[PDB]
């Protein structure tokens, strides 16, 4: 049983690892792709990448054991840095939502006041609420390790993570969605139906794109925030078992691989920089 | 009708090509030159560079309206004069090195005093009278300048009184490159018209033309013992001319090269033959044997503008990435 | 042109600011030093200000005194200067100062304003020479420390002070001769000895000829060496 | 212009080639980028 | 750098580098646009409503909005050798005279609006069409029929008809729809209406260009 579950932890971290820093190096590597919005999917992808570097493994390893080795001063630094870069990856998506409603709703703030110190101010922010949430339990709260069940610090974190971001995220991308329709739908009947039928084709495109993102997003996190909201006020009855725990946890973590996927590598520009780098 | 006797001239001095006299001298071998310098800063697409007679200081203009002096050992930027028109095509630097000139779509050329007594670079004086974009221009003395431009004709500037002494006409298209000659005394031109004209500045009328390119002639350069040129136009070939007898001695081409040239250059004793191409590479060529020795493939959007120290020590190559490259 | 004010009597212990009106240059781009003169001895270094005020320098004897800043929109120099001494008593230069390859620092100096408050060592071998116009003079310098720095350069610099005049730059970097200096000027040298040769003199050359290292930033200068 | 081109005195193709030749071997120890200059005189190294 | 003014030379050449950064952070807020078109086709009348020896640049605010005009017809060299300086301009301002039957002048504003839109340069730089003289071209086109110019015209000779003749016979030359567009646009005597169909074309031009990097477009 241990053998497959290992091998299987340690390829997705190998890699998680290996796409994050392959982001990161190529946002460096190239000119053609440091902008405020790189920026931006650079960052989410530095997040991403300390995720797999510092909690994946110290997770695996526990999924393995089936029990914690590492004491609870330990337990306590996993917890605390699990909190703090999940919420900055979530919220780093968040951001970039924010900057492309911006961009997209908003030209003259694009051309006139659209800077870096945007995308510094915006990494900033995300890295705060990170840690707003991470240390509450640290200050205000041994076989294995477990976050706080408080009831009062389990919504607020949910929350303040999960579904204020998630509600954020989707009332960006209806507003993109709208602005998006509304500019796609603003002897010569051939030229008309030719007209219409590239309108039809970007109308799919915008929304497999959208769906692409907040689907992603829903799947990874939703379970594991349902779950974490739902356990603490029903754990009388609520007894799930633990390989659906599991599989709901580890789809939480996995959104650090797909974070790269989505917004780097299905980018024409990052994918021309990678061939040429290669 | 005397074209016809100019071309059985041509083919009766015609005995021997180049590549078999070279034939009996060793090659030179792989030429790896790797990037020294990186000189940065300039934010748009650098069209036209000049080294200082010292082989130390150089002068690189852009469109961001912006030309920009070079410490090149040390890549610490001596002065950044800011132009009027940001369209400049062109760039020289004084042999004293006094003063720099530009000019470009504006169909002025404007020359900077880079020694003034208030510590700033000033327009010591804009020459107008060009009728189409400046192409090229380069100065013979403090008081002398020769430019040209797709007005297609070249002239010598006073530029003490700001008129042009000579004007030289004759090119049929767009006058794309002009260099002088070591001694000051002959400049070759190359021109849209396929074809490249010896100038006599002292008397001012033509002396020999030049033909045997497919395409516009995009730079053009002096041997450096002053009685050869190397042209390089938009048909993907470098070719080298001989005053003396008026003829093509050499081409430089290769299959797998299918852009044009927008640069040429020769090394100080003249054995290698450097030409810059919108494949953004930089081809070093065997000049005597039109083989191709090394690549200084370092720029990503095309090399515009290379050429070699006084002092044969490196050669930069600037380029539309915004980058310069110096390469020893 | 430099035009400095704020000279005059002062109690020990006050204070004073000096100031330097620039005109005709651009002072923005230029960096700015004081130098001052006792009544009767040679030049020293005071202190030094950079282009965009990034870099500042004072000598050891006024470092927490003195304060030198810029008024770059007005083109002003200032430097603020508290509990005077006794020894603080001399004519105050403001000294014109650009630093790029190939440029002349100190090649331009104010009048200078009095005030009277009521290391690399480098000696000059004579304090006066007897001459007379035509004639071929040599005047000699030597530094405790070599001045030729791993570039090449050799910082040494030959100051001129006409009786009555303030002090013109003859040569900078121990070779090149200032823009305006007659060709009569030639500076030789090497490592830590150096000379200046005058070909055929004229009663111009009358004064005090300073020397100076560049080399390091206290900023040294010579006794002076007199012609008459 | 063909009227005066036309009458210029013209050399020998192979002796262009001899005086090319002849002018980049005399001067081949000259060019720095042609031979390998050491590094302790190369100013950019 | 070991020296005393080998760092004061450093130094200085970190203030250009700041004010290089300055400037072009500067200029890159500044929307920038090619306008070309014949001489008779009217461009003059538009340089003058903006606004209220080659290259001619003109500067106008609009709407919290910087453009850069660039006029580059006034020069008669090789239009080849210096278009590329032009890539990455936001829009191309076309400026067409509908009056243009009398040398046609219509043959020739076709041919180089097919040159230019067509351009490998400007592959996905829209265009901004003016279709000036309207007025004009109504007094011809009662005096004279659109045949003269379009043969294969078999419409009515009244303005809708020839005018959205003409707007089809020009929107028509673009090879690349996919992916840039065409904005045409009747120049009407009020001032307003061009410089606020310019600023439209612009805004319209970078929400697309924003939507196509968001992956929405
Ligand atoms: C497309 C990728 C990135 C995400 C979807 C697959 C992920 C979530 C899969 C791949 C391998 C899986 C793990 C493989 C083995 C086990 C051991 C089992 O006793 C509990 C579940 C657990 C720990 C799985 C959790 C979910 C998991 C990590
Ligand atoms: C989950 C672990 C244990 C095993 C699988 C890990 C790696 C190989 C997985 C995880 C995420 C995966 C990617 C997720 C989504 C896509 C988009 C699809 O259109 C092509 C395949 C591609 C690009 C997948 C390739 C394989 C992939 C990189
Ligand atoms: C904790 C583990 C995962 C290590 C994380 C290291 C991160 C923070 C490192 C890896 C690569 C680094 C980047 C590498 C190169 C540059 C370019 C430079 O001009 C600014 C800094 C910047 C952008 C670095 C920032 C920090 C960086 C992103
Ligand atoms: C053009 C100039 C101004 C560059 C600006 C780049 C700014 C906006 C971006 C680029 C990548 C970003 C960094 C990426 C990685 C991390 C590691 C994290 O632990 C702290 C934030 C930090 C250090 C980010 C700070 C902001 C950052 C440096
Ligand atoms: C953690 C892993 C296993 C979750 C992966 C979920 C991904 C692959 C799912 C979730 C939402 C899905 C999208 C939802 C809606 C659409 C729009 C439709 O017109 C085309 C398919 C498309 C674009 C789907 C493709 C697959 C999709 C992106
Ligand atoms: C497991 C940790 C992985 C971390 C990966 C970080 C990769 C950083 C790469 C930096 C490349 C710097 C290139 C600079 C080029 C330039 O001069 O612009
Ligand atoms: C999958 N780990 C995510 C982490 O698990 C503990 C609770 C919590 C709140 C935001 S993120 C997060």
């Amino acid at each position: 049983y241990q053998v497959i579950t290992s091998l299987l932890l340690g390829t997705l971290i190998f890699c998680a690892v290996l796409g994050n820093a392959c982001v990161v190096a190529a946002i460096a590597l190239e000119r053609s792709l440091q902008n405020v919005a790189n920026y931006l999917i650079g960052s989410l992808a530095v997040t991403d990448l300390m995720v797999s570097v510092l909690v994946l493994p110290m997770a695996a390893l526990y999924q393995v054991l089936n029990k914690w080795t590492l004491g609870q001063v330990t337990c306590d630094l996993f917890i605390a840095l699990d909190v703090l870069c999940c919420t900055s990856s979530i919220w780093h998506l968040c951001a970039i939502a924010l900057d492309r409603y911006w961009a997209i709703t908003d030209p003259i703030d694009y051309v006139n006041k659209r800077t870096p110190r945007r995308a510094a101010a915006l990494i900033s922010l995300t890295w705060l609420i990170g840690f707003l949430i991470s240390i509450p339990p640290m200050l205000g709260w041994p076989d294995a390790c477990t976050i706080s069940k408080d009831h009062g610090y389990t919504i607020y974190s949910t929350f303040g993570a999960f579904y204020i971001p998630l509600l954020l995220m989707l009332v960006l991308y209806g507003r993109i969605f709208r602005a998006a329709r509304f500019r796609i739908r603003k002897k010569n009947e051939r030229n008309a139906e030719a007209k219409r039928k590239m309108a039809l084709a970007r109308e799919r495109k915008t929304v497999k794109t959208l769906g692409i993102i907040m689907g992603t997003f829903i799947l990874c996190w939703l379970p594991f925030f349902i779950v974490a909201l739902v356990l603490p006020f029903c754990e009388s009855s609520c007894h799930m078992p633990t390989l659906l725990g599991a599989i709901i946890n580890w789809l939480g973590y996995s959104n650090s691989l797909l974070n790269p996927v989505i917004y780097a590598y299905f980018n024409k520009d990052f994918q021309n920089a990678f061939k040429k780098i290669i | 009708q005397l074209k016809n006797q100019i071309r059985d001239a041509r083919k009766a001095c015609a005995d021997a090509t180049l590549s078999q006299i070279t034939n009996n001298i060793d090659p030179v071998g792989r030429i790896q030159m790797r990037t020294r310098r990186t000189l940065r800063g300039h934010l748009a697409k650098i069209y036209a560079m000049h080294w200082g007679t010292d082989s130390r200081l150089l002068v690189s203009a852009s469109q961001d309206g912006k030309l920009i002096i070079w410490d090149s050992y040390t890549t610490n930027k001596v002065h950044a004069i800011p132009l009027r028109s940001s369209w400049v095509m062109t760039c020289a630097y004084a042999p004293s090195g006094n003063y720099v000139a530009c000019g470009g779509l504006d169909n002025i050329c404007s020359i900077y005093n880079l020694k003034t007594r208030e510590g700033n670079v000033r327009v010591s004086r804009e020459l107008a009278g060009h009728t189409g974009y400046l192409s090229c221009c380069r100065f013979l003395d403090d008081n002398q300048i020769v430019t040209s431009s797709g007005d297609t004709t070249c002239a010598l500037w006073d530029i003490e009184t700001g008129q042009q002494t000579t004007t030289f006409t004759g090119h049929t298209g767009d006058v794309m490159s002009l260099s002088l000659a070591p001694d000051t005394r002959l400049f070759v031109s190359g021109a849209c018209d396929a074809s490249a004209k010896l100038w006599d500045v002292r008397e001012g009328m033509c002396r020999q033309t030049f033909t045997g390119h497919e395409s516009d002639i995009n730079a053009i350069c002096f041997f450096p013992n002053g009685n050869a040129f190397a042209t390089g136009s938009d048909d993907a070939t470098c070719r080298l001319f001989d005053l003396r007898a008026d003829q093509e001695l050499m081409t430089y081409s290769h299959d797998n090269i299918i852009c044009g040239i927008t640069s040429v250059s020769f090394s100080k004793s003249g054995r290698l033959l450097l030409a810059g191409y919108d494949d953004f590479n930089c081809n070093v060529w065997d000049a005597l044997k039109a083989d191709r020795a090394g690549v200084l493939a370092g720029h990503d959007n095309r090399v515009s503008c290379l050429g070699v120290t006084d002092d044969g020590m490196a050669v930069a190559t600037g380029s539309w990435d915004s980058f310069l490259k110096i390469w020893n | 042109q430099l035009v400095e004010s704020g000279g005059g009597l002062v109690q020990p212990g006050g204070s004073r600011k000096l100031s330097c009106s620039a005109s005709g240059f651009a002072f923005s781009s230029f960096g700015m030093h004081w130098v001052r003169q006792a009544p009767e001895k040679g030049l020293e270094w005071v202190a030094y200000i950079s282009s965009g005020s990034g870099t500042i320098y004072y000598a050891d004897t006024v470092k927490g005194r003195f304060t030198i800043s810029r008024d770059d929109p007005k083109n002003t120099l200032f430097l603020q200067m508290t509990s005077l001494r006794s020894e603080d008593t001399a004519m105050y230069y403001c000294v014109r100062s650009i630093y790029y390859y190939g440029s002349s620092p100190f090649d331009f100096w104010g009048q200078g304003t009095t005030l009277t408050v009521s290391d690399i060592v480098m000696t000059q071998a004579t304090s006066s020479v007897p001459v007379t116009p035509g004639e071929s003079v040599s005047i000699s310098c030597r530094s405790s420390k070599s001045l030729l720095h791993s570039n090449g350069n050799t910082y040494l610099y030959w100051f001129l002070q006409r009786p009555g005049q303030s002090p013109q730059l003859l040569i900078y970097r121990m070779s090149n001769l200032a823009s305006g200096v007659p060709d009569r000027f030639s500076g030789s040298g090497s490592g830590t000895a150096f000379t200046l040769t005058i070909s055929r003199l004229e009663a111009e050359d009358v004064g005090v000829y300073y020397c100076m290292q560049h080399l390091e930033y206290p900023l040294t200068f010579g006794a002076g060496t007199k012609l008459e | 212009q063909l009227k005066m081109e036309a009458n210029i005195d013209r050399i020998k193709v192979s002796k262009a080639a001899a005086d090319l030749m002849a002018y980049c071997e005399a001067h081949a120890k000259e060019d720095p980028l042609l031979t390998p200059v050491p590094a302790s005189e190369n100013p950019f190294r | 750098t070991l020296s005393a003014e080998d760092k004061a030379a450093v130094e200085r050449s970190k203030m250009i580098d700041r004010n290089l950064r300055e400037d072009g952070e500067k200029a890159a807020r500044e929307v920038k646009l090619l306008l070309l078109g014949a001489g008779e086709s009217g461009k003059n009348t538009i340089v003058k409503q903006m606004k209220i020896t080659g290259i001619v640049e003109t500067h106008f605010t609009f709407k919290d909005l910087h453009f850069k005009m660039f006029d580059v017809g006034a020069q008669r060299s090789e239009r080849k050798k210096w278009i590329h300086c032009f890539e990455g301009v936001t829009a191309i301002i076309f400026c067409v005279a509908l009056s243009d039957y009398d040398l046609n002048r219509m043959h020739a504003s076709m041919k180089l609006f097919d040159s230019i839109c067509n351009n490998k340069w400007f592959t996905d730089t829209s265009i901004i069409l003016f279709l000036n003289k309207k007025d004009l071209f109504e007094e011809k086109i009662k005096k004279s029929p659109l045949t003269i110019c379009y043969p294969e015209y078999a419409g009515s000779n009244t303005y809708e008809e020839a005018a959205a003749y003409i707007q089809c016979q020009f929107e028509d030359l673009n090879k690349r729809k996919d992916t840039k567009e065409i904005y045409t646009h009747f120049t009407c005597s009020t001032d307003t209406k061009n410089v606020q169909f310019v600023f439209d074309a612009v805004t319209d031009v970078i929400i697309k260009n924003n939507l196509k990097d968001c992956g929405l477009f």
